RNA sequence: UAGUGGCGAGCGAACGGGGAUUAGCCCUUAAGCUUCAUUGAUUUUAGCGGAACGCUCUGGAAAGUGCGGCCAUAGUGGGUGAUAGCCCCGUACGCGAAAGGAUCUUUGAAGUGAAAUCAAGUAGGACGGAGCACGAGAAACUUUGUCUGAACAUGGGGGGACCAUCCUCCAAGGCUAAAUACUACUGACUGACCGAUAGUGAACCAGUACCGUGAGGGAAAGGCGAAAAGAACCCCGGAGAGGGGAGUGAAAUAGAACCUGAAACCGUAUGCGUACAAGCAGUGGGAGCCUACUUGUUAGGUGACUGCGUACCUUUUGUAUAAUGGGUCAGCGACUUAUAUUCAGUGGCAAGCUUAACCGUAUAGGGUAGGCGUAGCGAAAGCGAGUCUUAAUAGGGCGU
């Protein structure tokens, strides 16, 4: 029935109005307060002024540089190496899946858990504890 | 289980019926839907697009009357409307699971209050609507909604000028038409459809 | 997006997740004044402080 | 969906100058000096239910003094003659007593003498 | 986001992915595009036919109350003396052109594209400026105002100062549909749009009246009834204006300045109180009189007398204030929207959740590109449940 359905209590709430009447609570200011800048029109104080001393973003050194190298990067948990078929874990096969985005190259492997199946990798470098679970739990490292 | 008028079950997935019926999920699908049809066409006008009213009336001081800027102004008679609304879209993003779960909780509850009658076939012979309004004497129903697999030509042709009675298909369906009518009536052969669509 | 973060503060404050990394100040052009003791307790990259937190964070568009 | 406010607006003017009828001048007929004279009108019948009390209870007190001089004391020495018994009898209903039923004052006020206090 | 920027306010790419659309031809002379001659299709400027109902009540008048029946590829259209699938016009459907109008296409013609011939005062260079996201900055590249100047495919110029090695293209001559932007004007629809202080400035003979030497500014103005049946005739009046009858009508307190007809404002009757009494004009008690009563330990209206009592709003440490504002009434008149993001409330699936454009028989369904997560530390390379600093594997910071 149309005629019957309404939401759960809580959900939905009803927009509190500032400036009608007095007994609402919003009365009359609306919860501005009186006369100075935050209580008209267009009162917005911008984002990081303080009143004249001297900010901390302009207080502070600038504190390096960006590498262009580290744009090309990803990296795979073991976890998600039995997220993949065919037990070939190449470049494109992670492409395949969408467990890694396009236009990324060198990947690496981390310990995040157990690996699941029996896989070969095979372009991607893993680190020392990743190696030594693939090679322990019944899988193989090549290139 | 769901019984045919042939007088056979049919062993339906327990998963979308017979299911518990959540109704905060039910009424938030249907104000989407019902929000989501309406055209918005409104346009007031603002204190810029109504025509004329460049100069100050008269002076600053020295006058006697208030101080006015210019004549179309929302305090005066002739003026603009101070929050004019353009026209805009009235649509909510529902999700396609969450969708879905509001079909599999109200095809529950047509279960339980028996407002769902399944049948072995329905189908007419010739486009003509005093045939159709006598098939539907035989199941002693009125305004009903027509759920089948595919609208065919006879069956559209007539219960277009019938008065109360509806035909829809499983992908034109929606969660409005199976809470209004009084009765739905679906076939053998759509049954099955809302396997692979809902689960 | 209509949401422009400001440049200064992007190159003033590294985001890790352990809050806000930031270089000390006062380390420039007159050192020879300065003791030791007082010159390497600047060197390190501190973290933010609970008051300066919710100012930055409207400075980088983080609300 | 523009609403137009004439009508809801009329019904609650008319709920205020009913209550302000009866008064004089200007005050019962035009709407902004009306609703002044029923907030004003509000706050004395507020004040007076306490000072109601107090105009009765300093009324029932100067007709028992006026009785019991006539008999032979005071007020003050006739609540200090009945309460070293306890007679126990208020002023609404001594100042009843002291008009009306005379013969039965004389006879409580014999015995706050007889309690010679 | 990288960059840019009194490195301030701010301004802001590309590479790479996903879609819409799908043609490349010539300087040996081409597709293509024009303009006529042509043969068919497509609609376009007017139209035509177009299904099915009776009795009975109340009423001025039935579409309504009743009791039945029929039509349907036509059932929420308009309007007819009140609420009509079946009374009228229409609608779903079917057919329609002497003659023009175009739009695709027929196969011809006249052209044109078209500059002649693979590109010289051209590339590059030096001061001075612009455009590149890029405010002389290590400033690449494109442009042109002044001054100059080459190699001739064993050449050339690009790959963000510069140089060697590799890769990739042929500059100084041209032509090209489609996806795309817009509406003064048309037509068909549609509305959680307006309903005469709203909606166009303009429903009314409106860019009019009026205000200006001019450019220019710019209003106020809807409604009798189903139908004029719009008042023959009589009496007072200036032979008028206005009334009093009489007649029409369901109704003239629907009579043309006409549906309803409120508030401020002004009156006329009836009741009760006031001409020896001082003030935000009310409130608490209260005599008497009046009316209806159910005959008055009721109701209504006046209120002699008497106790307490220096209006409302705004600004302020503070207002009865000789501080502000308001002649009263009736209409309108002030926290909104869109796009991003954070926190709570209530929901879906869950180590996973979700798609944007765009397709679609179009509120379904497809689309997982992209985003946020599941692991950090470091300025960075890098290494990873740890990592950075350090001669230290010593401590310490951050993290699980
Ligand atoms: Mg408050
Ligand atoms: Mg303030
Ligand atoms: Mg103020
Ligand atoms: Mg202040
Ligand atoms: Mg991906
Ligand atoms: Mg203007
Ligand atoms: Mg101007
Ligand atoms: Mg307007
Ligand atoms: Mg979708
Ligand atoms: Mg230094
Ligand atoms: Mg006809
Ligand atoms: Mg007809
Ligand atoms: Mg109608
Ligand atoms: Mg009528
Ligand atoms: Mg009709
Ligand atoms: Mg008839
Ligand atoms: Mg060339
Ligand atoms: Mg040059
Ligand atoms: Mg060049
Ligand atoms: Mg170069
Ligand atoms: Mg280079
Ligand atoms: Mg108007
Ligand atoms: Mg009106
Ligand atoms: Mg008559
Ligand atoms: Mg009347
Ligand atoms: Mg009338
Ligand atoms: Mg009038
Ligand atoms: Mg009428
Ligand atoms: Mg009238
Ligand atoms: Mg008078
Ligand atoms: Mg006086
Ligand atoms: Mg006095
Ligand atoms: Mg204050
Ligand atoms: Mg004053
Ligand atoms: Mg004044």
């Amino acid at each position: 029935q149309l005629n019957d359905l309404r939401s759960a209590p809580g959900a939905r709430r009803e927009k509190h109005r500032p400036g009608r009447g007095i007994g609402s609570g919003l009365g009359k200011t609306g919860g501005r307060g009186h006369k100075g800048l935050t209580s008209r029109s267009g009162g917005k104080v911008a984002p990081g002024f303080e009143g004249g001393q001297q900010p901390l973003h302009r207080r502070l050194p600038k504190f390096g540089f960006v590498s262009l190298k580290a744009m090309d990067r990803a990296e795979v948990r073991t976890s998600e190496l039995a997220k993949v078929e065919g037990d070939v874990v190449s470049l494109q096969t992670l492409k395949d899946a969408n467990l890694i985005n396009q236009h990324v190259q060198r990947v690496k492997v981390m310990l995040s858990g157990e690996v699941g199946r029996a896989v070969t990798l095979k372009g991607i470098a893993a680190t020392k504890g990743a190696r030594a679970a693939i090679e322990a739990a019944g899988g193989k490292f090549e290139d | 289980q769901l019984n045919v008028n042939g007088a056979q079950a049919i062993e339906v997935s327990e998963r979308t019926f017979g299911g518990e019926f959540n109704e905060t999920l039910v009424h938030q699908a249907v104000v989407a839907y019902m929000a989501g049809g309406r055209q918005g066409s409104k346009a007031q006008k603002t204190r810029s697009e109504v025509s004329g009213g460049g100069k100050k009336p008269w002076r600053q001081k020295g006058t006697g009357r208030a101080r006015a800027g210019t004549i179309r102004s929302p305090i005066w008679r002739g003026g603009g409307t101070t929050f004019a609304a353009k026209p805009r879209s009235h649509e909510q993003k529902l999700n396609k699971k969450m969708y879905r779960a509001a079909l599999r909780s109200i095809l529950a509850e047509l279960v339980r209050l028996d407002r769902l009658v399944v049948v072995a076939d329905f189908a007419v012979d010739a486009p003509k609507t005093k045939g159709l309004v006598a098939k539907l004497d035989t199941l002693g129903l009125k305004d009903v909604l027509i759920v089948t697999d595919g609208v065919d030509e006879n069956l559209y042709l007539a219960a277009r000028n019938l008065a109360h009675v509806d035909v829809r298909d499983v992908q034109g369906s929606d969660p409005v038409s199976l809470i209004a009518y009084d009765k739905v009536l679906v076939t053998v052969s759509a049954v099955k459809k809302f396997e692979e669509l809902l689960g | 997006p209509k949401m422009k973060t400001k440049s200064g503060a992007a190159k003033r404050f590294k985001k890790t997740a352990g809050g806000l990394k930031h270089k000390h100040a006062f380390k420039s052009h007159i050192l020879t004044k300065m003791t030791t003791k007082r010159k390497r307790q600047l060197r390190g990259t501190s973290m933010l402080n609970k008051s300066d937190v919710a100012r930055v964070e409207r400075s980088l568009r983080l609300r | 969906a523009r609403v137009k406010r004439g009508v809801i607006a009329r019904r609650r003017h008319k709920k205020i100058l009913k209550l302000a009828k009866g008064y004089y001048g200007a005050r019962s007929r035009v709407f902004r000096v009306a609703k002044q004279a029923v907030i004003k009108a509000g706050q004395y019948a507020y004040r007076d239910r306490r000072q109601r009390k107090r105009q009765f209870r300093a009324l029932w007190i100067a007709r028992i003094n006026a009785g019991a001089r006539q008999n032979g004391l005071s007020y003050s020495r006739l609540i200090a003659g009945l309460k070293k018994a306890a007679i126990e009898i208020d002023r609404k209903v001594l100042a009843d007593l002291a008009v009306n039923e005379k013969a039965a004052f004389t006879a409580i006020v014999e015995k706050a003498k007889a309690s010679l206090a």
